[PDB]
RNA sequence: CGCGACCUCAGAUCAGACGUGGCGACCCGCUGAAUUUAAGCAUAUUAGUCAGCGGAGGAGAAGAAACUAACCAGGAUUCCCUCAGUAACGGCGAGUGAACAGGGAAGAGCCCAGCGCCGAAUCCCCGCCCCGCGGCGGGGCGCGGGACAUGUGGCGUACGGAAGACCCGCUCCCCGGCGCCGCUCGUGGGGGGCCCAAGUCCUUCUGAUCGAGGCCCAGCCCGUGGACGGUGUGAGGCCGGUAGCGGCCCCCGGCGCGCCGGGCCCGGGUCUUCCCGGAGUCGGGUUGCUUGGGAAUGCAGCCCAAAGCGGGUGGUAAACUCCAUCUAAGGCUAAAUACCGGCACGAGACCGAUAGUCAACAAGUACCGUAAGGGAAAGUUGAAAAGAACUUUGAAGAGAGAGUUCAAGAGGGCGUGAAACCGUUAAGAGGUAAACGGGUGGGGUCCGCGCAGUCCGCCCGGAGGAUUCAACCCGGCGGCGGG
RNA sequence: CGGCGACGUCGGCUACCCACCCGACCCGUCUUGAAACACGGACCAAGGAGUCUAACACGUGCGCGAGUCGGGGGCUCGCACGAAAGCCGCCGUGGCGCAAUGAAGGUGAAGGCCGGCGCGCUCGCCGGCCGAGGUGGGAUCCCGAGGCCUCUCCAGUCCGCCGAGGGCGCACCACCGGCCCGUCUCGCCCGCCGCGCCGGGGAGGUGGAGCACGAGCGCACGUGUUAGGACCCGAAAGAUGG
RNA sequence: CGACCUGGGUAUAGGGGCGAAAGACUAAUCGAACCAUCUAGUAGCUGGUUCCCUCCGAAGUUUCCCUCAGGAUAGCUGGC
RNA sequence: CCCCGCGGACGCUACGCCGCGACGAGUAGGAGGGCCGCUGCGGUGAGCCUUGAAGCCUAGGGCGCGGGCCCGGGUGGAGCCGCCGCAGGUGCAGAUCUUGGUGGUAGUAGCAAAUAUUCAAACGAGAACUUUGAAGGCCGAAGUGGAGAAGGGUUCCAUGU
RNA sequence: CGACUCUUAGCGGUGGAUCACUCGGCUCGUGCGUCGAUGAAGAACGCAGCUAGCUGCGAGAAUUAAUGUGAAUUGCAGGACACAUUGAUCAUCGACACUUCGAACGCACUUGCGGCCCCGGGUUCCUCCCGGGGCUACGCCUGUCUGAGCGUCGCU
C-alpha cells in the first residue's frame, strides 16, 4: 500500500471532555470530513494496521543439492505409470512411458506435423483433456489478467531447438523444456510429481551425462552425483513374506477377546 | 526486558532506517543491462579483446595474501622500458600501463616483461589503411586468425 | 501467443483504448466481413464499414437474407443503421436500430478511388503472405 | 597654461551578449532541532536527521595520491560482496561505529602556473569578396580598430623536461561534402503511416447468442497466429489485433571506398650540457563544532607564522636516530552508481467503490477559514430508449387502464436489493416487563409417491420358451513352472 | 401374537405459535469480591486491533557432511510464463565451523605396556608394539551348563525355544587420572653460527567460555525475547517554519 | 465638556506585542494565539483485542531494583 | 497323497482397522486436532453453470458435540465450487470504537419580546395571510419616513412558474 | 366482540448491506530524462449557433496551415463535402499565430500617469488633439562614445 495512505490529514484528537471517542478527528468545518475519525485502522479512510511494505522478503534461496534432488525425484516419478496416471495425463494408449522419439522431431516447423506426431504417439488424448479443461477462473483473478485457466499437458523435452518450439507452443498445455535447463516448476507443476514427459532421443541420451550414474559422477555438473537410496528394496510385501523374516516370527494372535460380562 | 538466558543484542535501528532502505528488485534488470552493455562494447571493438587491455602480474600486499598473485592496474614504466615498448604506444595496442607502480625486485619485473614480450608475439596488428600495410602484419594470418578474445587476456594464474 | 513486449494484454488497457479510440481508428474497429462472392472476387476478407454499402444482418432479431443499404455509420456508438432494420416506438414513428458492424456481411461495396486502393492494398499483402508461406 | 600619454573612476534607451524565475524524486554547499531512548536526567541518543537557505545536471559529486601499507608489497574515482556490528568511541551506561587488505561492476587519462626558448609566434571586434546557410563556419583582403610585455600562443608539467651532437626509422593525422556500398544489426539503427490465416458450415438452446451436439478420409479449417479486447453468452477461425530474420511507403543519424576545400608536419634510442614547481599557505597554539579517531579524525574563527637533501604521512604525547612512502597549498575528465518529480511504456499470488491515491464521477472540485491552511460525498436501467403512444380522474403532484421489453415484481440517483425500523394481512396469545434453560401437551404449516408396506440367495411344485449344459475339435489370449 | 389404515387419518423428540411445572438477575471489564446504587453498551449494517523487517536462542523437518553455503558477480535467443529456472569451480573471495588461552608479548591440546642401562635417582637415550586411559552403572549384542519335543527304549545323527551364570560393552551419568593456555611455589638440567638481562624443558597447586577420534553449514517451519509506529486507540507537552 | 464617544487610515506579532495592571486582550482560542510539519511523539496508566472442540493447568510468594499501579529473579505452568 | 461338490462372508485409506482398562471441573496461560470458515496462487476434478453462477429470502428436509455444512422452494441474471499443496490486510458485541442507516422519546417540546385587527370584492381549483376599496390602530421627524458610506453582488425591474 | 401489545409468516415500504462487474488506484520494472527575458511554471479574463462545469483554445480563440487518413460530426439544427481544376473526420504536428498579470521589464497598482522616435487623420507643418507602430527594468561581460581627477607624467 502507499506509505502515505491515511496519513495526509493533519487530524488531531479532540480531547476527553467532549463526549466523543479519543480518536484523532479531521480539523476544520464546512465539509462532511470535518470531525471524522482518522489515522486509525478502525477508521474509515484511515491507515491500515501494519501497512504492507515492499521489503517483505518475497524470495527464498534453496540449496543447489536440494534443487537437483527435486529434479531427480520428478524425473524418476515421470517413468512410473501409476504416478503419471494419478496426475491425470490420460496415458492409456501410450506405447512406453519413458517415452522417447527420434531426433527428427527437433526439426519440426509446422503446428500440423506437431499435432500429427502427438496423435500417432497416442498423446493427443492428453491435449483434448486440456481443451475440455479450458474455462474461466473464479474470483478476482479475472480482473487481474488471469482470466483463463486450463489443465497442464505433456512436457516435450528437447536437446536442440531446430524449430520444435515454434512447431509446438500453439498447442494448449504443451510446455517445452531443454534437457540442459530442467525446471522443477514445469516438471512438477503443482508440486506433485508425475507429469507426462515426451523425450527426444538426444535429450534422453544426454541425461546420464547431465546427472551421472551411481558409478559415474555427472560430467556436466562438475560435482554432482545421484542421491543414494536409504532403502534399496521398497517391496514391503515381498520382504515380509520372505522365509528369513517368517522363520523369526512368533505365531499371530488372531482371536479377539471381548469383555466378559461379570455374572 | 531481558528474559532468561540470551545474547545481549544491540540492533542499530534507532536512526529512522525505514526512510533509507535499498531494495534489490532491479537486480535482475541490472544484470541484464550490464550484459547488454558488455555485448555492445565487444561488438564496438570488434577484433580487440572483449575484457580489455592486458594487465600485469601482481603479488597481493599483506601477509595474508602475499602467497597469492593477481592482476594489477597496469604495467610499470620500468617493465615497458626493458620490454622495448614506448609508454605512449602501449595504450594504443592494448597494454595497460601504471605510471605510479615501481618494481622493488627483479623477479616481479622480469616476470612481467616476459608477459609483455609473449603478449607482443600473440598480438595481431591491423594496418591503419587496409589497402596499404606499412608494418602491421601479414594479411595471410590477420584475415583468418583475427578473432575477438573472450575473458581476461592471458589470465593471471597461481 | 503475444510476444511483443510493447503491446499490452492488460484487459483494462485494451478496453480503455477501445472505448476512447479516435474516430479515425474507430473506423478500423468497425470493420465487417465481405460475402463469399466478394471474398472470392477480391482477395480480401474484411473491410471497414462504409456509408453507402449494402449488407445483410447475420445475428440478432433482424437476421435474414434481405439486403439493406447502410444509411449511417455512427462511430461514437459503434453501431450502423440499415434501411429496413428499424422498429416502431410508442408514438408511432420509426427509429433505426443500431447493430454492430461485426454482425453483418457486406454484399456490395460502395466503390470509389479510395476503396479500390485499399482493396488492392489488402489483396497484395495477402498474396505476399501466400507466396511467403508457400 | 593650454595641449597630449597613461592610471583610477563615471555616464549612456551606446553595438552585441549573458544572469534572474520554475521544478526539485535523485545530487552538491550550508544551517540545523526537539519529540524519543537512557525505564528519572543534564553528557550521550534521536542526528548532522526533520524543518530553513542557496546551487545544478540527466545524472550529480568524486577522481588520477602531500594514498595504502610495512608485504615477496599494492596503485585515480565511484558502486556491490566481505572485512564487521569488528578496531574504536561511549554518564565505557543506554547506545554508537569506520578503514586497509581480498573478490567483483566499470575502467581512461590528462592540462596549466612556474623554469626556459621562439622578432606577440597569440586573441577579440568591424568592414569587403567568395564557398555555404540551417544552431551560422571556412578561405582571401583591409598603412581597419582593440586586447596584450602588469605576458597571449607553440613546446613543456614530475611518468621528469629542454637544447645540442651520433645512430636508426620516412614510417601518415584529424576535420565537411560528392556517388555507392556492408545495407546501420540477433538478423530496420531509429521514428511515423498502411496492410497480410482460418466456420458466422448442419441441427438445436436463447431475448440475444460466443452455448450444446456434428463435420468420411485419423479425422471441419488455420496455427511461427489457442495473448488480449470488442461484438445481445461463455469466440483461435465475426471484427481489431496476435505470430512472422512478413510486405509496402515516408522521414532521420554515425559508420568504408575514389575524389574534393583547406589545414597536417619528425619520431625513437645513446651521450653531453642545462632546467625543475602553487605562502597569511603549511605548520604551531587556542576556541567551537564534528568524527570510530581515542594527549585531540576533519572543518572553521583568532594569534603566531615557515622551509627547501625541504614538506606531509607512517592511528599514544615528546627528544634523538634510521627507514618507508608521497609531493600539498592550481585545473579538467567518460563508465560502472542514484532517482517517491517529468515524458512514454510493460507487468503484478495487490485493492475492488466505507477498499485502493483525498480524488474510478464537472476532485484538490463543492464547501470552511481574514489568512496560513483544511477538504468531502458521489460508480451500475436496458442488448437496444424500444425512456411508456393513446383513453380516463384530478388544478397538479399523483393514479387506473393500455403499450415496449425476456424482464419495469429493470420506469432516468432505475443491476442485486440484507438487517435495523414501519404498514397491512393471517394465525396464536396476553393482570406478576419482556426474554431464556429443561420437560411435556395442544394447535398449525409442511414432509413422508404413508395409506394394506421389504427385498433376494438356494431349494420344492406347476405351467411355458430359448438355446445348446457337460464333455470333445480348431483358433486366439493370459497365469504358473522348466536342468 | 393382535389392531388399524386414503380425501380422513398415520409417523415426523427437529422447525412455527401457545399453555403449564421446575429452573432461571445483563453482558463485557477491572477486581479479593459485580445483578450491582462500579464503568461501556438505544438498534442494524459494513469496517475494526500481535503484523512485517532485522538480530538472537531453542525445538522440529530437509540436503550435504569436516565440511557447508554463491546470497555478490558472470555465462546461457533478451523478456509470454521467464524479474523464473539452469550453469560456473583458478568465480569459495568470503562467512560460519574445523583450537583454545592470555591484557599482552605470545604460546597452543597422546597416551599404555614390555626391556636391557646412568642410580629404571619418582628418573634421562633408545627398542618394540597398540593408538585418547581407568572405576562403577549401562539399552543392545555374544557365549552359555542345564531344560522343553515325537508309540517306547541301549545310540548320535540337523537345526528351534527357555535358560542360572559369564563376556564385549553404545549413548549418557558420577568419579579418578592425563593433555593445552594464564598465574603462583619449588628445583634441576639441556640447546647454540648469535653464550645471552638468550632459548627450552620438570614437579606441585590453582584460573579458562578448552583437548580427550569432530558436527557443523545451508534452507524451511514454530515458539520466545528485543530494536523498529511494533497488537489497536489515547495525553498534558517539546521543536521547526509560517 | 471630558483621562468623553466613535468611523476610516496607519504602527506594534507569539516567549512576542499591548496592558490606568484583571494574567487582562492579542479574530467565540490566552498563566504563551492560530496553521502545517517533526508525529503513528512517549505512556510502568485506562479502554478494546474477532471460529470450534480436546488435553494440561496456575500466582499474588523469595531476592534485588529512585522498587511500592512496574520489572528482573526463584517458585508455581505448559510443550517437546 | 482334499475332491460325488473345484467351493467358502468381511477385512488391512497400516496416517488403517480391532481389543481391553482407567479416567473427564477450570480463570490467567500452554499445546493438539479441526472433512470449521474467508480471500488469492500452483496443480487436479474430460468439475458445475443462461435447461440458470454468485448473492439474498424461506412455518421446507436433514447432518455435525461444535465451528459449520448439504439438499428443496423462491428471487436473481453470469459466473462458481470440491480435493492436494501454497500465501494472507483471514472470523467481532463491545473499544464514551469509525462510517452509514433507523427507532422509542413523539404527533411530544414547541411555532408566546416589541398593543390589532375587521368587512366587502377581484383573480384563482383552492384565500386568516395575495390585490383593491372601506374601517380601526401603530411607528410619531432621536420614525417602522427619505437618502448615503462599509459590506453584499444582481438580491434591482418586468413576465411567468 | 373490537382496540392495544407481543411472537411468527406472506406481501408492501424504509434503507443500501451483499454479490457480480471496473476506462480507477497501489506496487515493481524498463527506456528516455526535455522549462524560462525568443517571456517559464502559475494566475486572470475571454473563445462554441444553441454551451454552466469539465476539456480544448487565445481576438486567426471547443481552433488556422501542413502532412497522414479517407466519409464523417451528431443532442438538435445548419450548411457543406464531384473524395480529381483534390477531401468530411480523426490523428500527427515540422509553418503561422499565441489576450492580461506573472522572474515581469517605462513608472505604479484594491488606482493611474509618463517620456522618446516614426506613420495616418483633424492639421492643411508648427506643432496642439485622436488613432497606429516601435522603444524606454536591474545586474553584468567585451567593445564604443562622451567625460572627471591639487593620481603619475611629458611638451610648451
Ligand atoms: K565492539
Ligand atoms: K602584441
Ligand atoms: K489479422
Ligand atoms: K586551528
Ligand atoms: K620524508
Ligand atoms: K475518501
Ligand atoms: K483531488
Ligand atoms: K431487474
Ligand atoms: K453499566
Ligand atoms: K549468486
Ligand atoms: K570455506
Ligand atoms: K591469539
Ligand atoms: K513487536
Ligand atoms: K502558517
Ligand atoms: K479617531
Ligand atoms: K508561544
Ligand atoms: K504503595
Ligand atoms: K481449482
Ligand atoms: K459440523
Ligand atoms: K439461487
Ligand atoms: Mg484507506
Ligand atoms: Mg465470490
Ligand atoms: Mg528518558
Ligand atoms: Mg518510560
Ligand atoms: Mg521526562
Ligand atoms: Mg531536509
Ligand atoms: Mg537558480
Ligand atoms: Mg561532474
Ligand atoms: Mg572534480
Ligand atoms: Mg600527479
Ligand atoms: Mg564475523
Ligand atoms: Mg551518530
Ligand atoms: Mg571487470
Ligand atoms: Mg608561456
Ligand atoms: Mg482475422
Ligand atoms: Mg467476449
Ligand atoms: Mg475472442
Ligand atoms: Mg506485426
Ligand atoms: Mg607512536
Ligand atoms: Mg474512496
Ligand atoms: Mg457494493
Ligand atoms: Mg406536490
Ligand atoms: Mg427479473
Ligand atoms: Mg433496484
Ligand atoms: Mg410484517
Ligand atoms: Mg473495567
Ligand atoms: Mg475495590
Ligand atoms: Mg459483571
Ligand atoms: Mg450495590
Ligand atoms: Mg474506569
Ligand atoms: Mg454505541
Ligand atoms: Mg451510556
Ligand atoms: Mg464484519
Ligand atoms: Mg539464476
Ligand atoms: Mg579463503
Ligand atoms: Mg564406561
Ligand atoms: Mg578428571
Ligand atoms: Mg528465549
Ligand atoms: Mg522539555
Ligand atoms: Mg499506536
Ligand atoms: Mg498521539
Ligand atoms: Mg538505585
Ligand atoms: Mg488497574
Ligand atoms: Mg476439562
Ligand atoms: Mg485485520
Ligand atoms: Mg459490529
Ligand atoms: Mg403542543
Ligand atoms: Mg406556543
Ligand atoms: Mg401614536
Ligand atoms: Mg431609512
Ligand atoms: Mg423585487
Ligand atoms: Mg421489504
Ligand atoms: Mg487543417
Ligand atoms: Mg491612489
Ligand atoms: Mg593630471
Amino acid at each position: 500500500v502507499s506509505e502515505l495512505a491515511g496519513h495526509q490529514t493533519s487530524a488531531e484528537s479532540w480531547g476527553t471532555g467532549r463526549a466523543v471517542a479519543r480518536i484523532p478527528r479531521v480539523r476544520g468545518g464546512g465539509t462532511h470530513r470535518s470531525g471524522q475519525g482518522a489515522f486509525g485502522n478502525m477508521c474509515r479512510g484511515g491507515r491500515m494496521f501494519a501497512p504492507t511494505k515492499t521489503w517483505r522478503r518475497w524470495h527464498r534461496r534453496v540449496n543447489t543439492t536440494q534443487k537437483r534432488y527435486a529434479i531427480c525425484s520428478a524425473l524418476a516419478a515421470s517413468a512410473l505409470p501409476a504416478l503419471v496416471m494419478s496426475k491425470g495425463h490420460r496415458i492409456e494408449e501410450v506405447p512406453e512411458l519413458p517415452l522417447v522419439v527420434e531426433d527428427k522431431v527437433e526439426g519440426y516447423k509446422k503446428t500440423k506435423e506437431a499435432v500429427l506426431l502427438l496423435k500417432k504417439l497416442k498423446a493427443w488424448n492428453d491435449i483434448k483433456k486440456v481443451y475440455a479443461s479450458q474455462r474461466m477462473r473464479a474470483g478476482k483473478g479475472k480482473m487481474r489478467n488471469r482470466r483463463r485457466i486450463q489443465r497442464r499437458g505433456p512436457c516435450i523435452i528437447y536437446n536442440e531447438d531446430n524449430g520444435i518450439i515454434k512447431a509446438f507452443r500453439n498447442i494448449p498445455g504443451i510446455t517445452l523444456l531443454n534437457v540442459s535447463k530442467l525446471n522443477i516448476l514445469k516438471l512438477a507443476p503443482g508440486g506433485h510429481v508425475g507429469r507426462f514427459c515426451i523425450w527426444t532421443e538426444s535429450a534422453f541420451r544426454k541425461l546420464d551425462e547431465l546427472y551421472g550414474t551411481w558409478r559415474k559422477a555427472a560430467s556436466l555438473k562438475s560435482n554432482y552425483n545421484l542421491p543414494m537410496h536409504k532403502m534399496i528394496n521398497t517391496d514391503l510385501s515381498r520382504i515380509l513374506k520372505s522365509p528369513e523374516i517368517q522363520r523369526a516370527l512368533r505365531a499371530p494372535r488372531k482371536k479377539i477377546h471381548r469383555r466378559v460380562l461379570k455374572k | 526486558a531481558p528474559s532468561r538466558n540470551g545474547m545481549v543484542l544491540k540492533p542499530h535501528f534507532h536512526k529512522d532506517w525505514q526512510r533509507r532502505v535499498a531494495t534489490w528488485f532491479n537486480q535482475p534488470a541490472r544484470k541484464i543491462r550490464r550484459r547488454k552493455a558488455r555485448q555492445a562494447k565487444a561488438r564496438r571493438i570488434a577484433p580487440r579483446p572483449a575484457s580489455g587491455p592486458i594487465r600485469p602480474i601482481v603479488r597481493c600486499p599483506t601477509v595474508r595474501y602475499h602467497t597469492k598473485v593477481r592482476a594489477g592496474r597496469g604495467f610499470s614504466l620500468e617493465e615497458l622500458r626493458v620490454a622495448g615498448i614506448h609508454k605512449k604506444v602501449a595504450r594504443t595496442i592494448g597494454i595497460s600501463v601504471d605510471p605510479r607502480r615501481r618494481n622493488k625486485s627483479t623477479e616481479s619485473l622480469q616476470a612481467n616483461v616476459q608477459r609483455l614480450k609473449e603478449y607482443r608475439s600473440k598480438l595481431i596488428l591491423f594496418p591503419r589503411k587496409p589497402s596499404a600495410p606499412k608494418k602491421g602484419d601479414s594479411s595471410a594470418e590477420e584475415l583468418k586468425l583475427a578473432t575477438q578474445l573472450t575473458g581476461p587476456v592471458m589470465p593471471v594464474r597461481n | 501467443m503475444k510476444f511483443n513486449p510493447f503491446v499490452t494484454s492488460d484487459r483494462s488497457k485494451n478496453r480503455k483504448r477501445h472505448f476512447n479510440a479516435p474516430s479515425h481508428i474507430r473506423r478500423k474497429i468497425m470493420s465487417s466481413p465481405l460475402s463469399k462472392e466478394l471474398r472470392q472476387k477480391y482477395n480480401v476478407r474484411s473491410m471497414p464499414i462504409r456509408k453507402d454499402d449494402e449488407v445483410q444482418v447475420v445475428r440478432g432479431h433482424y437476421k435474414g437474407q434481405q439486403i439493406g443499404k447502410v444509411v449511417q455509420v455512427y462511430r461514437k456508438k459503434y453501431v450502423i443503421y440499415i434501411e429496413r432494420v428499424q422498429r416502431e416506438k410508442a408514438n408511432g414513428t420509426t427509429v433505426h436500430v443500431g447493430i454492430h458492424p461485426s454482425k453483418v456481411v457486406i454484399t456490395r461495396l460502395k466503390l470509389d478511388k479510395d476503396r479500390k486502393k485499399i482493396l488492392e492494398r489488402k489483396a497484395k499483402s495477402r498474396q505476399v503472405g501466400k507466396e511467403k508461406g508457400k
